[PDB]
């Protein structure tokens, strides 16, 4: 339980709204419980007492209680529902941001191992996680842990002895009960995710390899394998529904011990009063009606398990060290800057060959030169370097002739601007979507960049204002492409260095190259990555290189 | 909203429901049955406090009914433990059938229409999309049948003893659905002027999270962090007025749950006093008779109660069963399995007169177009990219749907039988994938049962033992996208090894060298070039440098074959 630290101290922070849906969800059980546990007494002191007690029997005050409890129950659960979702609404804010700020300086190494497509989406997963705690595991654990000792506390001065046992059987449950079922479902819980992936493992290597598992008969057998797995998946999901099954079983039957030992042990009487009237029906409506308290701590344990599986994986992380620190030393912005490469080596995480090696090659300022890397032979590997996304190992890059690693993040950012391989829609205005590359400039500049690199189409109907991304219009893959060298403009950079510009379109290509020359021409560097020969030979020093070393270099 | 789609889409669930129809019916039947025992704890509990509050007698003498009691919670506890299980297997039972429906379906489809969905988004139709719909087979059902018998049983066990306590709980029966439809018109308006939003600004977090390697290159790390914190410092402001009509829905529950509470237990105490002389059968209002209606009150908005939060599992198993219905209702066209046998297995001559090739979807491929090359002969196609050549060797393994007239050796393709018929074929894509756990496994594809001997033979064939020092375990090293992956130079000297190590008939490469390095290139084709001369092979590689040798050339530029004969 030592992984929800980092995370509880989001929460301190909201202390004060995330108390206020705590104590209102304090108000709505107690005057649920006070509601009936009145009704109770109210129905056998009126009887007791009969038509023949009608003057002498205050009704006036008990029918106030039904009609204060009445309003405060129905009141109190709809402001608690608000107040909840209010705080955690507002923690969610201060875990996206967490997570994002921990995430960004180890996003290209610390995220490199794992799958981004499943990695991202479980990530956000498990930040609505938990985002859940305080809602599943703390509103009904600590609320019902304070409703408790009111209603023992508020029996206690009738009876010390039913208070205590009505509030023992209460309290014992939910400090006992929790943590018997999550110590029993814990093994499950483990089993239960590895197999969820290693049947997605089998399953999306089953699917891709769907085209060589025919043709050599295997399709069947590694189908086997798949449900196999899939029999045991599901038969761990039914042990945890073994415990669902159990744990609800179970508060059935010690709420209904706490209603016999109610009903048995008040006859003999409250108090010192060995002959409890109207008293027996206190206590046992008392202990009947409170045990909705202890309603939501059931399956609280399963909300446990994961929130706090869920905190293990973000820290395990979002606690990487950065592959690459960046030292601050408020250098100014470089101009006309040319680099240079010496037996720069590279071997990625958890690798046995290398898949940089011997790489060296120096570039003038105001240079135009193409790299040609049939596949893979990092040619994309190396572009990865001069951002300064990895650190090179037993190679050295200098800048300027000065050390990369010198520049501070700011001015790293500032000389360097690449039109990466995949190029990401935003999911924002268009106008915001090329903020990015310039935090402040004029709209009337901005948008003669999209109509001079042939994006005038996209500003036919409020295109600046018009939604981006999944919401609104998704640009085509050709069309897409051209967007990349637009952000690379507005962020003017010495170094300005692509990466597969032409690569995955065809009909708009022979366009591409005549902006990469129209304005990338004058004053500035690019490093143009392509295996596409086409129109190359107006780039001087073209590099041809494969299986990650420099070969026959022109 | 699709309300001509959800009615229909909510039926065809009701059509998977029939699969596990005996524990829907079981899981009915105990919500009866644990109807029955809540009335039996009501009444045992209001004897027993009638007497001890009213007859003053001991505990001791009404033993007899506390024996009853606890047997009773017993047995409510027994049926609360087994309808949650049944439950359980009620709602597997439908994964179990529609997963193996789905998988059944994406198999006999053939590998040409996985391509075209990523095959992340197809592990996410048989992983979270079929598991999604369990709560409302297994939870929310469960309880719509026990929302409306439940409270019913206990109206129907008040009215002998008080018809006003009875219409007290009855009168709340048709004013809280009207309440919740009154509430509703209201709630489904904000929830439709937000729904453009919600929708756009709910993914916000996830797409900055997805790109962060193009935010942190233009330095705009920490300027997003601003736009996350206004974009869900809005998210809560605007989902806040939705939740805030929503939550009345809800109260507008707890309020009747709670009148229905202070009128029994008011009506009842001022009946007791001689207030309100009118809903007892004249025969006197019994203190039992209180106990059993208030222990009853909570009891009958309970159902109603659980069902609010199991709701959301009605949607859930809607919008993801659009997914799934529309899978199982797609047109695609099956390869036409027919059954046939191939005695010889040597070379086969394969030859056709007029062809095409039709996608699943429909779509065709290849245009009219025939050839013939006899047995023993090495054919090789080259074309433009978009020709459709490799839909030729696509189809030529049974993976797509031929209209035309395709011939094995004198036996047409559309009755051969496709489990026998690739047992006389091997097949090189240019991007082959690596099924197998490990390498040692990968090589053994097509006969697991090889001996060490064989296995050695095929790896010095294709030149996969030269770089076999350099990773970690040798042979048996786990190989993938995640655990000591193999470049394409090397995972397609593997690929190679699959062919060569079973011998076939017809070998179908797919630009072996398409996408592979200098050196492995020329280990892979010397490989590849002394195994495709001992039976007939088709070769589609878009270098044409070293034909010389190839006996036949076709090349096809836009669905069918222009021009066939040898390089000179
Ligand atoms: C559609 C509208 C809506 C929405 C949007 C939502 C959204 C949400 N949500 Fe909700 N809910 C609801 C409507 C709703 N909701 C309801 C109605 C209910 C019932 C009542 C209450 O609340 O209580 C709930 C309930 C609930 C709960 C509890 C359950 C019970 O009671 O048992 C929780 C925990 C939650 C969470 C949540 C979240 C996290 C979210 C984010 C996404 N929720
Ligand atoms: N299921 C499918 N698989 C492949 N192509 C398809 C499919 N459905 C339609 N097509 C279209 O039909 C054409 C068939 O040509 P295909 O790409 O299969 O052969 P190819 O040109 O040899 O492949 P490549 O371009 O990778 O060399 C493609 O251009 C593609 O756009
Ligand atoms: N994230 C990664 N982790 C480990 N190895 C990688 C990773 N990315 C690439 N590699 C390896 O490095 C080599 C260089 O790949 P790269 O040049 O990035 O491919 P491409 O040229 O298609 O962009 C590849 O052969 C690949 O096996
Ligand atoms: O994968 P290639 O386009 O660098
Ligand atoms: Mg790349
Ligand atoms: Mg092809």
């Amino acid at each position: 339980m030592r992984a929800l630290l980092p995370y509880l101290a989001l929460y301190k922070r909201h202390k004060w709204m995330l108390s206020l849906g705590i104590v209102l969800a304090i108000v709505t059980l107690l005057a649920s419980i006070g509601l009936l546990t009145l009704s109770g007494w109210f129905l056998s002191a009126s009887a007791v007492a009969g038509v023949a007690g009608l003057y002498s029997f205050n009704y006036m005050l008990p029918a106030a209680g039904v009609r204060g409890a009445a309003i405060t129950r129905t009141a109190g659960r709809y402001f608690e529902r608000l107040v909840s979702h209010d705080a955690t609404f507002r923690v969610l804010q201060h875990l996206r941001i967490y997570t994002f700020s921990k995430l960004l300086p180890l996003s290209p190494a610390g995220l490199a191992r794992y799958r981004q497509g499943e990695l991202l989406n479980r990530v956000v997963a498990d930040v609505d996680t938990l985002d859940h705690l305080y809602l599943r595991v703390i509103s009904p654990l600590v609320g019902a842990f304070v409703v408790i000792m009111v209603v023992t506390i508020g029996l206690s001065f009738l009876d010390f002895t039913l208070a205590f046992t009505l509030g023992g059987i209460m309290l014992l449950t939910l400090f006992l009960m929790p943590p018997l079922f999550y110590r029993a479902g814990k093994s499950t819980g483990q089993n239960l995710t590895h197999l969820r992936g290693q049947y997605r493992q089998q399953l999306t290597a089953w699917l891709q390899g769907q085209a060589e598992l025919t043709i050599f008969g295997a399709s069947d057998r590694y189908r086997t394998q798949l449900e196999n797995t899939e029999i045991q998946w599901l038969e761990a999901q039914r042990r945890q529904s073994e415990l669902t099954a159990l744990s609800q079983a179970i508060m059935l039957l010690i709420g209904a011990l706490a209603v016999i030992l109610m009903l048995w042990m008040a006859s003999g009487g409250v108090g010192g009063n060995a002959q409890p009237g109207a008293l027996i029906a206190l206590f046992v409506f008392c202990a009947l009606a409170a045990f909705e308290a202890l309603a939501p701590v059931t399956g609280a344990f399963q909300h446990l398990g994961q929130v706090i599986a869920s905190a293990v994986r973000i820290s395990d992380l979002t606690d990487q060290k950065p592959e690459v620190t960046f030292p601050d030393t408020q250098t100014r912005v470089a101009d006309r800057v040319s680099l240079t490469l010496r037996d720069v080596q590279f071997t990625y995480p958890e690798q046995s060959q290398q898949a940089l090696k011997g790489i060296s090659l120096q570039v003038n300022a105001g240079e135009h030169i193409a790299i040609l890397g049939r596949t893979g032979c990092g040619k994309s590997t190396l572009l990865q370097q001069l951002t300064r996304a990895w650190d090179p190992q037993q190679g050295e890059i200098l800048l300027n002739d000065s050390p990369i690693a010198s520049l501070n993040e700011a001015a790293l950012r500032q000389t360097i601007s690449v039109v990466p391989q995949r190029v990401h829609l935003f999911s924002a205005t268009l106008r915001d979507n090329l903020l990015l590359a310039s935090p402040g400039s004029s709209d009337e500049a901005l948008s003669e960049i999209l109509r001079r690199v042939g994006l005038e189409k996209l500003l036919e109907d409020a295109g600046l204002n018009s939604w981006l991304g999944e919401g609104g219009r998704q640009l085509s893959g050709g069309e897409l492409r051209r967007l990349a060298i637009a952000r690379a403009l507005l962020h003017d950079a010495p170094l300005v260095l692509l990466d597969e510009p032409t690569e995955g379109l065809d009909a708009t290509t022979e366009s591409q190259i005549l902006e990469l020359l129209a304005e990338m021409m004058r004053e500035k560097t690019v490093l143009m990555v392509t295996h596409r020969l086409r129109g190359l030979s107006r780039f001087q020093q073209i590099i041809v290189m494969d299986n990650g070393q420099i070969i026959e270099q022109g | 909203m699709n309300k001509s789609r959800q009615k229909e889409l909510t039926r065809w669930l009701k059509q998977q429901s029939v699969i596990s129809q005996r524990w829907l019916n079981i899981s009915r039947l105990l919500g009866f049955v644990s109807g029955i025992l809540i009335i039996a704890q009501a009444w045992f509990m209001a004897r027993i406090l009638q007497h001890m509050i009213m007859e003053n007698i001991p505990r001791e003498a009404l033993l007899l009914p506390f024996t009853l009691l606890v047997l009773t919670f017993v047995l409510r506890a027994w049926v609360v433990w087994l309808r949650e299980r049944v439950g359980y297997h009620a709602g597997q039972h439908i994964r179990f059938a529609i997963r193996r429906q789905v998988l059944d379906r994406l198999q006999q489809a053939g590998p040409a229409w996985i391509q075209g969905k990523p095959a992340g988004s197809w592990a996410t139709l048989v992983l979270e999309q079929i598991d999604d719909m369990h709560d409302y087979y297994a939870r929310y059902l469960p309880q719509m049948a026990l929302a409306v018998s439940v409270p019913l049983l206990i109206v129907v066990a008040i009215f002998p003893s008080n018809w006003a306590a009875a219409l007290i709980l009855l009168g709340t029966a048709p004013l809280i659905p009207l309440f919740m439809a009154l509430v509703g018109m209201g709630a489904a308006d904000a929830n439709r002027r937000n729904f453009l939003a919600l929708a756009r600004l709910s993914g916000h977090f996830l797409d900055r999270l997805r790109g962060m390697e193009t935010l942190r290159i233009f330095g705009r790390g920490e300027a997003e962090i601003e736009s996350i914190r206004s974009a869900s410092e809005d998210f809560r402001q605007r989902t806040m007025e939705v939740l805030r009509l929503a939550f009345l829905s809800s109260g507008i529950l707890e309020f009747f749950t709670s009148l229905s509470i202070a009128l029994v237990a008011v009506y009842f105490g001022f009946s007791y006093l001689g207030e309100l002389d009118f809903g007892h059968y004249d025969t006197g209002v019994t203190l039992a008779a209180g106990f059993l209606a208030l222990i009853l009150a909570p009891e009958f908005f309970q159902p109603l109660r659980d069902l609010g939060t199991f709701y959301h599992a009605k949607a859930q198993a809607v919008g993801a069963a659009d997914s799934l219905k529309t899978f199982m209702e797609t047109p695609l066209a099956h390869p036409q399995r027919g059954e046939a046998e191939l005695a010889s297995t040597d070379p086969v001559t394969i030859e056709a007169e007029e062809l095409f090739i039709t996608s699943p979807e429909g779509k065709t491929l290849a245009g009219p177009l025939n050839f013939t090359l006899p047995a023993g002969q090495r054919a090789v196609l080259v074309g433009r990219s978009g020709s459709g050549k490799s839909s030729l060797l696509n189809a030529l393994s049974g993976f797509l749907s031929y209209q035309g007239s395709l011939r094995i050796n004198g036996i047409e393709l559309r009755d051969l039988s496709p489990e026998s018929w690739r047992k006389h074929l091997s097949w090189v894509g240019q991007n082959p994938q690596l099924p197998a756990a490990t390498l040692r496994d990968n090589v053994l594809l097509a006969r697991p049962d090889a001996s060490e001997q064989e296995l050695q033979a095929a790896l010095d064939n294709a030149w996969v033992s030269e770089f076999l020092p350099l990773l970690p375990q040798g042979v048996d090293t786990p190989v993938g996208d995640q655990a000591a992956r193999l470049s394409v130079g090397q995972a397609q000297r593997v690929a190679v090894a699959r062919a060569l190590l079973n011998p076939c008939s017809l070998l179908l490469l797919d630009e072996p060298a398409a996408s592979l390095d200098a050196h492995s290139e020329q280990r892979v084709m010397e490989a590849l070039n002394a195994a495709s001369l001992r039976q007939t092979t088709l070769m589609v590689t878009h270098q044409l440098e070293d034909l010389a040798d190839w006996d036949v050339i076709w090349v096809m530029q836009d669905g069918r074959i222009i021009e066939q004969g040898r390089y000179a």
